C-alpha cells in the first residue's frame, strides 16, 4: 500500500509543471500531496474511508483543450478526490496486472 | 463497510511527525559527524525503531555495529 | 545563401538515421567502482564469518 | 445604444480635455455609424468603469464637431486621441504614426493596458509613452 | 519516408524563424545569419534543432583574432540534421532484442557467480536497444515495479492536465531516454564555425574577456533583481519577459545589424 | 620567528616576505597610470568618475563629497594601524 | 469591482526590522547562485533534454 | 611607441572599462570568478599582519547530548552551543553563545541555521566600530563561507576566505 | 554662509519644496504661500546668471500647525507643471556643525 501511495503521489506531482505562479487550487493540492507524503498511514485510513463510505462529490470543473481539428475535454478534480482516485488507480491496475485480468490484446501496453 | 472501518478505528496509533523528521536528522547528523559513537548509533536504532519500519532500524544497527 | 530552411525532402534524402546517433556513457562509473570497491573491503570481515555461528560452529573459537 | 458620453461642439472637447487633473482624457472621434467606431466603442463601454479611477472616456462625432479635423489630421475613419492637462500623449504603438490609435482592437485588455501606460507617463512626466505591445504585426497565424 | 511531412517541417521551421526576425524587426531581413538560430543557449544563441537543408556560408565562417604581434584572420558546410541523430526504429528494436539477451545471459552468469549486474555491465550496452537499458541502475527500480498501467496512464494523462504532452508514448522513468543530442550540439557547434567563430558574431569580444571558458551568463536577473514576485501589472509582467528579447538582441547585434542584413536606412545612432 | 637584528636588512626583508608584506632603436617605457592630486592610485572606476566629472564641468554635491571625505578618513585611520578592556572586564 | 488607479509611490524608506520577515515570507535567501546562472562553456546534463 | 602605447590603453583604459562593464551588464554576463585562497601551512603567515583578520568556527554551535535511560525510552537534548570569533593578531576571542530553545521548536532544516548562523556574524561585525572591523574572514567550515558572501553584502571590503587548516 | 537666510527666518518653519518645474514656479510659491494660512514667505533658491530655478525652493511659514497640515494637503500636489515635494528644510549652520561635532564624540 505504501509503494503504490508513493507512486500516485509521484504522479499527482509530476503532473505539476513549474511555472511559479499557480492559483489556490494547484497550491492546495500541493499541500495534500506533501501531507500525505509526510504521514502515509493517515492518508491510507483516509482513502479506504472514503472508497468504504464517501458516494457525493464536489463538481468536477470542465476546459476545453483547444486542438484545432478537434475540443479535447479536461477535467479538474478536487485534491482530496485526486489523491484518493489516484491511489484506486494504481492499486486497481497493480492488481489486474498481478490477476492478468487484460488479456494480451489489450493496448497500449507497458512493455511496447 | 462498517466492519473494516471499524478495524481502521482500532489500528490508529508516534506523535509529531515534524518533530520526529527533525529528530531523525538530528540522529543522521550524529552519525554522519560520530561514526564510532554507539550512544549516537543506538539512538538512531531507536529513533528509526520507534517510528517507521524495523528493517531500517536494523539496518542502522548493523551500520552501528559495523 | 539566404535563411531558409530548405526542405529535408531531397536534402540527405535516406541519409543514415543513426550517422550523428551517438550513445551515451554512464557518468560517474570511477567514484561508483570506488564507492563498491570500498564497500566490499569493509564487509569482508562480515561476510567471512557469515555462515559461522558461535553455537553450531567447531572453528568458531578455534 | 452608446452610455458614453458625447461631445457636441468644440467648447465641450476643449473644456472636458481641461476638466481632468488626476485622470486621462480619452476622445474618439469618428462616427458612431462607422462600424470600426462600433467596435472601439463596445470595447470601450466594456472597460468605462473598469478605468473610472484614473481614466475618462468622450465620444466626438466629426461631422458635429468637425473643427479638430485640420489640426489633429483627423482623415481617418476613427481615431482615438489621449490627453493629460492640456497636454497631448503620443503612443508609441508601432504603426508609424504615434498620435492616434486608428485602428479597433477587439480585446479590451489591449486598451486597459494601453491607458494605464499612457497614465503612468503622463503622471511621470514624459509626454511620449511606448505602447507595451506592437501592432505592427496583427499577429494572426 | 514521408515527402509531405519533410515540406511540412521545412514550412513550419521557416514560419518560426520568421516570427522570430519579425520579432527582431519588421524590416524583412534578407540573407538573415542563421548562425543566431542554431547556436545553443549555453553560447547565446536560441538552440534551434533543424531538420531542413541549411547551408551556412563561407563569408560566416572567417574571425579575427588580435595579439602584440597584430591580428590574424581563420577560417573553417551544412546545418547538421537532426534525423541523423536519431537511431531507426527497426535498428532499436533490432538492437533491442540482441542486447537483452546478452543481459540475460550476463545476469544468469552473475548469479552464477553470485555477483549482481553492475551499471558497468549495463554500460557495456550502455541504453542498448530501443529501451534505455540503463534504467536497470536507476534507484527507484523497485518501486517502479508497482507503476503498472504506466503508459495508458500517460496517454490518459490528456485529460487530466492543460498542458499537451508530446512525449505522451513514453515515460522518462520507466523506457528510459530512446534519443540522444549531445553529439548533434557538438557537431552544431563545429558546422556553425567553432566556439569562438560562432563569437566572432557576438558582442563577446566587445567584453574584453580573455578566455570564454570561466564565464557564465544571469538568466532573469534583470536590472531589478529581475523583480519576479510582486503584484505587478499584466503590461509590466510582458515587459518583462520582453527584458530577455532585448538581452539576446544585444548579443546578436554584430551579425543582425550589419548591412547585408537589411538594405538601406543607414541612419546613426544619436550623439 | 626571524627578530630584526642590529646593523642587519636581510632579517627585515625575511620577516616582510614571510608576511606577505611584498627606427632609432629604443624600448620606450610606455606607462599610464592614474593618480589624484592625493597622489593615491584611483580605481578605474574612480578615474572614470573623475574624468566624467571634469568633461561634464560639475562635480558631486555637499552630501557627497562629505561621505567621500568621511569614507577617505575612515581609510586613512584604518590603514594607519579593546583586548586591553575585555582583560580587564573578564 | 473598478481597477484601482495605477501609482508609484516611494518603494521603501527605511529597512531591516520587520522588512527582513516580509522578504522572508516570500523573497527569502534562495541559493541565489548557480540556479539563475548558466555556465556559458559547458553543458550541464542532456544537450537538449529541457 | 605607439605600439606600447595602443597595449596600455587598451589594458587599462578608464572609460574603456567603463563601456566593456557596461557591455557586460548589458549581456547580464555574470562571468564565474574563484575564490581566496584557503588557509594552508604557507598561507597563515599573513595572519599576524597589520589588516584585522578574524576565523570563524560554528562547527560546536548545534551540540547536543544523548542520555540513554535503562528502561522505557533515550533522550537526545540539545545543549547551547558557542560560534568562535578569534583573532590571531589581537588574542580576542568572540564567543557567541547560542541558547538551545533557538533549536528547539524552529521547525527548519540546516539552510535555515546557516543562515541564522552568517547573521549573527553579520551583527557581531555590524555592532563592532569601522576601526575594529575585520577586513578578511577566515571560516572553518566549508559550508559556511557561501551564506557569509550573503549575509555580508554591506561591507563588501571584507574577504570572506577558506581555511585548509580547521582549528 | 551664504548670507541670505537672515530675512526669511523668524522662529518659523521652512519647507523645502522641490521636484519642481525649472522653467515654471518662479511666483507660482508664492501664491501656494498666500494660499497656505501663514503666509510669510515663499523664497525660490536659484542660480545667479542662470535663468532658471535651482529646484527646491524654501517656504517659510509662522504657523507651524497650518504648515503641517499644508503639507499634508500640498504633497505631491500639481503645482505649475511638475507635483512638488515638500519636506523639512535642514538648516545646518556652522553652529549646528560645531554641536553635531561635540554631540558625536559623547
Amino acid at each position: 500500500d505504501t509503494k503504490l501511495l508513493i507512486l500516485a503521489l509521484e504522479r499527482l506531482k509530476e503532473a505539476y509543471s513549474v511555472k511559479s505562479r499557480l492559483n489556490q487550487s494547484q497550491r492546495e493540492e500541493l499541500g495534500l500531496i506533501e501531507q500525505a507524503y509526510d504521514n502515509p498511514h493517515e492518508a491510507l485510513s483516509r482513502i479506504k474511508r472514503h472508497l468504504l463510505t464517501q458516494r457525493a462529490f464536489k463538481e468536477v470543473g470542465i476546459e476545453f483543450m483547444d486542438l484545432y481539428s478537434h475540443l479535447v475535454p479536461v477535467y479538474d478534480v478536487e485534491p482530496l478526490e485526486k489523491i484518493t482516485d489516484a491511489y484506486l488507480d494504481q492499486y486497481l491496475w497493480y492488481e489486474a496486472d498481478k490477476r492478468r485480468l487484460f488479456p494480451p490484446w489489450i493496448k497500449p501496453a507497458d512493455t511496447e | 463497510p462498517k466492519g473494516y472501518l471499524t478495524d481502521l478505528n482500532s489500528m490508529i496509533p508516534g506523535g509529531d511527525i515534524n518533530d520526529i523528521k527533525k529528530a531523525r536528522l538530528l540522529l543522521k547528523s550524529v552519525r554522519e559527524t560520530n561514526p564510532h559513537h554507539p550512544p549516537a548509533w543506538i539512538a538512531s536504532a531507536r529513533l528509526e525503531e520507534v517510528t517507521g519500519k524495523l528493517q531500517v532500524a536494523r539496518n542502522l544497527i548493523m551500520k552501528g555495529t559495523e | 545563401p539566404t535563411g531558409e530552411v530548405l526542405s529535408l525532402v531531397g536534402k540527405l534524402e535516406g541519409t543514415r538515421m543513426g550517422d550523428k546517433a551517438q550513445r551515451t556513457k554512464p557518468q560517474m562509473q570511477e567514484e561508483r567502482r570506488a564507492k563498491r570497491r570500498k564497500r566490499d573491503e569493509d564487509r569482508h570481515d562480515i561476510n567471512k564469518m557469515k555462515g559461522y555461528t558461535l553455537l553450531s560452529e567447531g572453528i568458531d573459537e578455534m | 445604444s452608446y452610455m458614453l458620453p458625447h461631445l457636441h461642439n468644440g467648447w465641450q472637447v476643449d473644456q472636458a480635455i481641461l476638466s481632468e487633473e488626476d485622470r486621462v482624457v480619452v476622445i474618439r472621434f469618428g462616427h458612431d455609424w462607422d462600424p470600426t467606431c462600433m467596435k472601439m466603442d463596445e470595447v470601450l463601454y466594456s472597460i468605462a468603469e473598469k478605468v473610472k479611477n484614473f481614466a475618462v472616456i468622450y465620444l466626438v462625432d466629426i461631422t458635429e464637431v468637425p473643427d479638430f479635423n485640420k489640426m489633429y489630421e483627423l482623415y481617418d475613419p476613427c481615431t482615438v486621441m489621449f490627453f493629460f492637462r492640456n497636454k497631448h500623449i503620443m503612443i508609441d504603438l508601432g504603426t508609424g504614426n504615434n498620435n492616434k490609435i486608428n485602428w479597433a482592437m477587439e480585446d479590451k485588455q489591449e486598451m486597459v493596458d494601453i491607458i494605464e501606460t499612457v497614465y503612468r507617463g503622463a503622471r511621470k512626466g514624459r509626454g511620449l509613452v511606448v505602447s507595451p505591445k506592437d501592432y505592427s504585426t496583427k499577429y494572426r497565424y | 519516408n514521408t515527402q509531405e511531412l519533410l515540406d511540412l517541417l521545412v514550412k513550419c521551421e521557416n514560419k518560426i524563424q520568421t516570427r522570430i526576425k519579425i520579432g527582431l524587426n519588421s524590416k524583412m531581413p534578407s540573407r538573415f545569419p542563421p548562425v543566431v538560430f542554431y547556436t545553443p543557449k549555453e553560447l547565446g544563441g536560441l538552440g534551434m534543432l533543424s531538420m531542413g537543408h541549411v547551408l551556412i556560408p563561407q563569408s560566416d565562417l572567417r574571425w579575427s583574432k588580435q595579439t602584440d604581434v597584430g591580428i590574424t584572420h581563420f577560417r573553417s558546410q551544412l546545418i547538421p540534421n537532426l534525423y541523423r541523430y536519431i537511431q531507426p526504429w527497426e535498428s532499436e528494436f533490432i538492437d533491442s532484442q540482441r542486447v537483452w539477451a546478452e543481459y540475460a545471459l550476463k545476469r544468469q552468469e552473475a548469479i552464477a557467480q553470485n555477483r549482481r549486474l553492475t551499471l558497468e555491465d549495463l554500460e557495456d550496452s550502455w541504453d542498448r536497444g530501443i529501451p534505455r537499458i540503463n534504467t536497470l541502475f536507476q534507484k527507484d527500480r523497485h518501486t517502479l515495479a508497482y507503476d503498472k498501467g504506466w503508459r495508458v496512464r500517460t496517454d490518459f494523462k490528456q485529460y487530466q492536465v492543460l498542458k499537451q504532452n508530446p512525449f505522451w508514448w513514453t515515460h522518462q522513468r520507466h523506457d528510459g531516454k530512446l534519443w540522444n543530442l549531445n553529439n548533434y550540439r557538438t557537431d552544431m557547434i563545429q558546422a556553425l564555425g567553432g566556439v569562438e567563430g560562432i563569437l566572432e558574431h557576438t558582442l563577446f569580444k566587445g567584453t574584453y574577456f580573455p578566455t570564454w571558458e570561466g564565464l557564465f551568463w544571469e538568466k532573469a536577473s534583470g536590472f531589478e533583481e529581475s523583480m519576479k514576485w510582486k503584484k505587478l501589472t499584466n503590461a509590466q509582467r510582458s515587459g518583462l519577459n520582453q527584458i530577455p528579447n532585448r538581452r539576446f538582441t544585444l548579443w546578436w547585434s554584430p551579425t543582425i545589424n550589419r548591412a547585408n542584413v537589411y538594405v538601406g536606412f543607414q541612419v546613426q545612432l544619436d550623439l | 620567528e626571524e627578530p630584526i637584528v642590529n646593523r642587519g636588512l636581510a632579517a627585515a626583508l625575511l620577516l616582510c616576505q614571510n608576511k606577505g608584506l611584498l627606427k632609432d632603436g629604443y624600448k620606450p617605457d610606455v606607462k599610464i597610470e592614474y593618480v589624484d592630486e592625493t597622489g593615491r592610485k584611483l580605481t578605474p572606476k574612480e578615474a572614470f568618475r573623475q574624468l566624467s566629472h571634469r568633461f561634464h564641468g560639475k562635480g558631486s554635491g555637499k552630501m557627497k563629497t562629505e561621505r567621500r571625505m568621511k569614507k577617505l578618513d575612515e581609510e586613512a585611520l584604518l590603514k594607519k594601524m579593546l583586548g586591553t578592556v575585555a582583560l580587564l572586564q573578564e | 469591482k473598478p481597477l484601482p488607479a495605477p501609482l508609484d509611490g516611494q518603494r521603501k524608506k527605511r529597512g531591516g526590522r520587520r522588512y527582513r520577515k516580509m522578504k522572508e515570507r516570500l523573497g527569502l535567501t534562495e541559493i541565489r547562485k548557480q540556479a539563475n546562472r548558466m555556465s556559458f562553456g559547458e553543458i550541464e546534463e542532456d544537450a537538449y533534454q529541457e | 611607441l605607439i605600439q606600447q602605447a595602443m597595449a596600455k590603453i587598451m589594458k587599462a583604459n578608464p572609460a574603456l572599462y567603463v563601456l566593456r562593464e557596461r557591455i557586460r551588464k548589458g549581456l547580464q554576463l555574470y562571468s564565474s570568478e574563484p575564490t581566496e585562497p584557503y588557509l594552508s601551512s604557507q598561507n597563515y603567515g599573513e595572519l599576524f599582519s597589520n589588516q584585522i583578520i578574524w576565523f570563524v568556527d560554528d562547527t560546536n554551535v548545534y551540540r547536543v547530548t544523548i542520555h540513554k535511560t535503562f528502561e522505557g525510552n533515550l533522550t537526545t537534548k540539545p545543549i547551547n552551543g558557542a560560534i568562535f570569533i578569534f583573532n590571531p593578531r589581537t588574542g580576542q576571542l568572540f564567543l557567541k553563545i547560542i541558547h538551545t530553545s533557538v533549536w528547539a521548536g524552529q521547525k527548519r532544516l540546516g539552510q535555515l541555521a546557516k543562515w541564522k548562523t552568517a547573521e549573527e556574524v553579520a551583527a557581531l561585525i555590524r555592532s563592532l566600530p569601522v576601526e575594529e572591523q575585520p577586513k578578511q574572514i577566515i571560516v572553518t567550515r566549508k559550508g559556511m563561507l557561501d551564506p557569509l558572501e550573503v549575509h555580508l553584502l554591506d561591507f563588501p571590503n571584507i574577504v570572506i576566505k577558506g581555511s585548509e587548516l580547521q582549528l | 554662509e551664504d548670507p541670505s537666510l537672515l530675512e526669511w527666518d523668524a522662529d518659523d518653519f521652512r519647507i523645502f519644496c522641490g521636484d519642481l518645474g525649472n522653467e515654471v514656479n518662479d511666483d507660482i510659491l508664492a501664491r501656494a504661500f498666500s494660499r497656505f494660512p501663514s503666509f510669510l514667505k515663499a523664497k525660490v533658491i536659484r542660480d545667479k546668471r542662470t535663468g532658471k530655478t535651482k529646484g527646491y525652493g524654501f517656504v517659510s511659514f509662522k504657523d507651524p500647525s497650518d504648515y503641517v497640515r499644508a503639507m499634508r494637503e500640498m504633497n505631491g500636489k500639481y503645482v505649475g507643471s511638475r507635483p512638488i515635494k515638500l519636506r523639512k528644510s535642514m538648516w545646518k549652520d556652522r553652529n549646528l556643525d560645531v554641536v553635531r561635532k561635540k554631540q558625536k564624540e559623547k
